[PDB]
């Protein structure tokens, strides 16, 4: 129990806080507290969200920087050049599939023209100012003389952010050996960001219960909560099955012409344990092992690309961000258009990518998705409650992915 | 976090023999490829070797089959057997280390004269 | 002359401002002149205290960051962690003495409820964003409908700041050897700002002295002036003798049992030293020699924990910088709540611990403070006026602390 | 034609914009159009103008820094500290001449008080934020009780990010080798802001097609436009003409007593090629061959000034972005007062500093003068539709006083 | 600004013998404490031994009763010896100089094996 | 990125010689000068020498007759010899390449005790 101890405690804070709410919401509730004492009720989540806030910008920067300076293209060479565009590939994938599958099944449900959306996503890309992009974003606004007018509003310009790290890190890999001294400042600058993000988990249990005690005390009916919470399970696990059993099963007959599921039969234990550990990186040496004995891999290609696979490629983890992205948004009644879709998509693409291997690995990155679109992070503490079950299959998809992309380049190198 | 301590550099004679290594010391979570770049004054940075995990390796055009890299696994050190050096091998040689997607280490440079 | 030219220039800057105001107040006056060369008039101050507050933020955060790093607990043991401790409370109890003595006797004397105030305190020792604390802090109001609602108001987080360069600064103690790249780079950003700061205090007698002739002409009583800096003078040396021949004698004989005078006997002649010269540094090598000789402390506790003290412990500093924020605080009519008071104790902890042992040491930091609580920093070049006294007073306070916590380290190496 | 792709592209895109421009007007103009539809068509001029303004402050920042610290006395010399302030004031001298000529000739035309004005310049000049200076600038309005409040307004402090760099520069100059890890950041953050505007360089023709198709499409006399330019060309040359055969010549004469005309005649080969190839840096072996040959000039002279003024001295450049800022100002019928063209004159003797030594190297540090007086950057499209002549006078005027310094400096080691 | 240069390590047999040498060049307003950590492969950094200005001294639990440092006070140097090396004591070695509150310099690290 | 690399320096008797070299590895678009500064223990840094492009050289007031710097124009190296070494000339030695208003490279620094 002292391992997975953090994850028992955000179920047990989970747990605490619906039990705080029930209680203040029976003996009185919000309108015998009054504000005065409802405000301060829900301040230790509200300080756990400023806090997440708050590391979200470093966190972001260094890592893609560093993320991008580091492709190398002799250290990856053909085979990884052509396994990363699989990976970004089934990843795009994944989150499209989670995105179609929550949008018609509606887990979550009890402006701006078109034009000015895209121009707007165009230019929030491309930022006019590195600091203001920090804390500032452009929206466009109208005028009745309707003529739109423009100008930088509050909100965090993570996609700007985001764009401008990789560019920086594709300049660095350019310069090589002359970036070397940004690529470690970088790099440090990330490892002392994680260390703090480590201690803001450990308070992240109390803020957890008060974000849950404060929302059970507002909400009117809890029951109907667990009636679209496990519709929301439902949504991941259907989009897990579909891009386990049958895309990515298609992509490798596409390539292959060869029987994917003699391979997952293949494969099957180090699934197995994928989905009773919920980490990639305990599942990763049996991966190994039984992709070269039973599915004959060369060890050249299994040990140089599982292991990229089991930290960079998660789909299932990509799948389930965007499947709590718009379960979150159908929740609060926020409308999603095409902007905040392709917001949705590519932020969960990059996340997925920076995920880790480790149980609950992609709820920090769910919050960064979820910044990203102004779309409330509080609500997070609703899709913890059972992520360590969605969790499972996400891993299991962050595995079988890998697994394949291996099949597919040896097949490849058999037939050259 | 990865320091890199290079050696084996410096004046050969043409048709002579050099022992680049490459020691990586201290911490990272996977190393993916192990290499070295060359510089030749005026020109670009050129590939020289590589050696990833799994065994595989490349090499540049110039220096295929003088050329050779070896790993050290016990101490996760690289080697670069150069032969047969001509003219055209002076450059400054950098060793670098990959985490694919995490980060990269360059080593300082060592400059290699054949004359 | 030479060796105290600035504290020099100061008081002739102090004094040709008051010759000078008083010039243009009876020869015309501010009505004469009119706003259009009231404004031009004092424009030099004005770029003084410009160049200051631009001058706050990287000093801060860089030498916090350094600060932090730097508690290596083997370069310090059981004894200079003990003494840290120790440095700590004396400097936290020096600021408070300075406080409440200044609201007690008010030397200057001539909104938002306490739930908000304390959950804005909270929510900015926690910024969300730290771009944009370097510039604005969160502020609650209230819209009547009295619902509390806050934004982020104009006025830099300095508490954010020095909170998260403290905390970054315990990551990259953390990391250790990982994290030296970032402790140099810090390192390096703070030397540069300390000589852009050496330059700033080069053109600061001109910018006092119009700063002075200012305040003259704005004000019409100016023996009341007098008065008030003389109530303040006395509220500085009462605190710095209660705190020197009470306080520290009782947690002497506390933790020893012995006379405590006896020990200040002991010291008389590095104290008197401290009086002339008004420096810490000067007064240590004679205070280890005192304290070695005449009150029997072993050398391995002297000159280890002296030479910190000297350095790190400064308890007049302190309480001096505390009765100028209050004084200044009353002079302004401003009203000083639970939190500014709070936000006074802090910033004056750490800058006491940022203060140099040199004549006028802590000035700088006592603008840092009111620059911390919205406090006008004008008013500085008043109590700068009488510091080549007040100062005289820290220095034997600041030193004495340092005699008493050696003393009171050796009893527990004479007892184990 | 490889060699100039990038100069003829733009000049392409300058010639296709115009086509569209009229296309479109004469197929219904802006009114056939719509607001909407004018927006989407001048959308990707738009995104190449927030690209510069996002790179301007990484590049000035640290350029500047790197340029300060740089000026270590013992590489310069007796010699290298008169060159550089020779090089200063005759770049001054054609930034002044060149403001003179664009106001009195007036070639593009068809409420704060003075001393507010001024001190306003103080306030930004000394930034009492450096955070807030990379968005933000200080201005003062009236208000009737007129008192004048000031307070920060969008709009880049550029001025007041210039002076913090060098100052900072300077600092680090003066801590020499414990400097040395800023000093490397900076430069590394420079190079890494090079191939960012290398690639920004290589989109540029798409953006300025469609902000000369805009522009057109706006207009309905396009026949005078072409008089404007045609005036700015007249212009600048007149400036040229004016700095190569009057002023410098009779600097020359001043400090040294000989013809000037006679030297001048000495490096007529090296004037042609500078004119033939638009480049300082392919005149320079030529250069120095003839000014030590023909003109008598020492080689330890020429070897080390001459190639220091080919990057650093460019009085062609200053003089020609001051009369295109002046003209730009006159074409949007903005006012340019003593402040704005203070801010005019202090840009762009840094930019001319800044500017490199090939075809079109001053167009970028153009708009970085017309961003820090808040002038329209889109304008300069109109310039680069000249620029291929204007350039190549202008690269005569910026090896010719490299020379005549050399042969002033010689002079000096004649007499002494 | 405080240069640590660091001397010693390398490979010795068990019950073998060392000696460490960081010294510190530069400017340095006030040298609290001068000392050596170590990190062995997939473990934490341990302090091994530190002297601090007085002349007081700390060792590591492991090391305690074999290690000895010492001060050069003329230099700034200290020393670290090393006696009847065990191959537990196979890690690299930093050396660090500390002022108290100000800043710490962490040296670049020295590889010590044993076997 | 200029690479300086420092050789030469530390413990001479006086009236002995030394030869310190600095030499530049990498690539700078225009070496203006190259030179040594020394800071002695307590003092301020001083100029000892300094060569430039196009042979002009200077030195300190207190070194001048007895150093000499010279130019390696073939590797981009300088080299300073010192003659009639004093206890005075004992310092810190730091070697720096300047490119004038673009950038500037400082040495580590090289320790020199005449004693
Ligand atoms: C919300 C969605 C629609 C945003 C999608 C935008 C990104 C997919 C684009 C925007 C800018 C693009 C970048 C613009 C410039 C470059 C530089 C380019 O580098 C080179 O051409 C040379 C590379 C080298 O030599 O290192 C590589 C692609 C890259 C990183 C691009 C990658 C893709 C980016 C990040
Ligand atoms: C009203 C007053 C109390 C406001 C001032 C608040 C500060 C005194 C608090 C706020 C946040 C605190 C920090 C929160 C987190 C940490 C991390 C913590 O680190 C560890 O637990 C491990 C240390 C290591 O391994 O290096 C050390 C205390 C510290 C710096 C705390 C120190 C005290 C801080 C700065
Ligand atoms: C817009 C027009 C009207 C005025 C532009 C203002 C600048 C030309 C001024 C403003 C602040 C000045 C700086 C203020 C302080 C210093 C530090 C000063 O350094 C020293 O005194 C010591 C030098 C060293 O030891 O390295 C050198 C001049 C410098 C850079 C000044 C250079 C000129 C600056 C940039
Ligand atoms: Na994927
Ligand atoms: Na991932
Ligand atoms: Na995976
Ligand atoms: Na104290
Ligand atoms: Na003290
Ligand atoms: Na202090
Ligand atoms: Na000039
Ligand atoms: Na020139
Ligand atoms: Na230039």
């Amino acid at each position: 129990l002292r391992a997975n101890l953090l994850v028992l405690l955000t179920v047990v804070a989970v747990v605490a806080g619906v039990a705080l709410g029930l209680g203040v919401s029976g003996a009185g509730g919000a309108l015998a507290l009054g504000p005065e004492r409802l405000s301060a009720f829900v301040f230790p989540g509200e300080l756990l969200l400023r806090l997440l806030r708050m590391i979200i910008l470093p966190l972001v920067v260094c890592s893609l920087i560093g993320g991008a300076a580091s492709l190398d293209p002799g250290a990856l060479g053909r085979l990884g050049a052509w396994a990363l565009l699989f990976f970004l590939v089934t990843t795009l994938l994944a989150s499209a599939l989670g995105v179609g599958l929550a949008l018609a099944l509606q887990p979550g449900a009890a402006s701006k023209e078109v034009l000015d959306s895209f121009l707007d996503l165009a230019r929030n890309i491309f930022p006019s100012n590195l600091v203001s992009a920090a804390f500032r974003s452009y929206s466009t606004t109208y005028e009745e003389r309707k003529v739109p007018v423009g100008q930088e509003v509050e909100g965090m310009n993570i996609l700007g952010l985001v764009v401008f790290a990789i560019v920086f890190g594709v300049a660095l890999r350019k310069l090589g050996p002359e970036g070397e001294l940004l690529i470690r400042f970088f790099n440090s600058f990330n490892e002392a960001t994680m260390v703090l993000v480590s201690w803001i988990m450990w308070y992240a249990p109390v803020g957890i219960m008060f974000l849950v005690a404060g929302k059970i005390v507002e909400m009117e009916d809890v029951g109907l909560l667990f009636a679209r919470l496990g519709k929301y399970i439902l949504c991941c696990l259907l989009g897990h099955a579909i891009h386990g059993l049958l895309v990515l099963p298609l992509i490798y007959f596409l390539f292959t012409r060869k029987n994917p599921y003699r391979f997952l039969w293949g494969i099957v234990t180090p699934l197995a344990t994928a989905f009773g550990t919920s980490s990639s990186s305990a599942t990763l040496p049996l991966m190994m092992k039984c992709v070269e004995e039973n599915n004959g891999v060369a060890k050249h290609i299994s040990r140089f690309i599982l292991p990229i696979g089991a930290t960079v490629n998660m789909d299932g983890a990509a799948l389930f961000q965007c499947v709590a992205a718009v379960f979150i948004a159908q929740l609060s009644q926020q409308s999603l258009d095409f902007v905040k879709i392709i917001t949705i998509l590519v932020t969960a693409t990059a996340s997925s990518v920076g995920a880790a291997g480790i149980p609950a690995g992609g709820v920090l990155t769910l919050a960064i998705i979820l910044e990203a679109v102004n779309l409330p992070v509080d609500h997070i503490s609703l899709i913890l409650a059972v992520d360590w079950l969605v969790d499972r299959s996400c891993t299991v998809l962050n595995v079988e992915g890998d697994a394949l992309g291996a099949g597919l380049l040896q097949n490849y190198v058999d037939r050259t | 976090q990865v320091q890199l301590v290079e050696s084996g550099g410096g004046l050969v004679q043409p048709g002579g023999s050099l022992r680049l290594s490459c020691a990586a010391s201290g911490s990272i979570f996977r190393l993916d490829a192990m290499g070295w770049y060359r510089q030749a004054p005026g020109k670009q940075r050129e590939l020289v070797a590589v050696i990833r995990s799994g065994g595989s390796t490349d090499y540049g055009d110039s220096v295929k089959g003088r050329f050779t890299i070896s790993r050290d696994n016990a101490k996760n050190t690289v080697y670069l057997q150069m032969n047969s050096l001509k003219p055209e091998d002076t450059a400054v040689y950098y060793c670098n280390a990959v985490q694919i997607l995490k980060t990269i280490y360059w080593g300082q440079g060592t400059q290699v004269t054949v004359s």
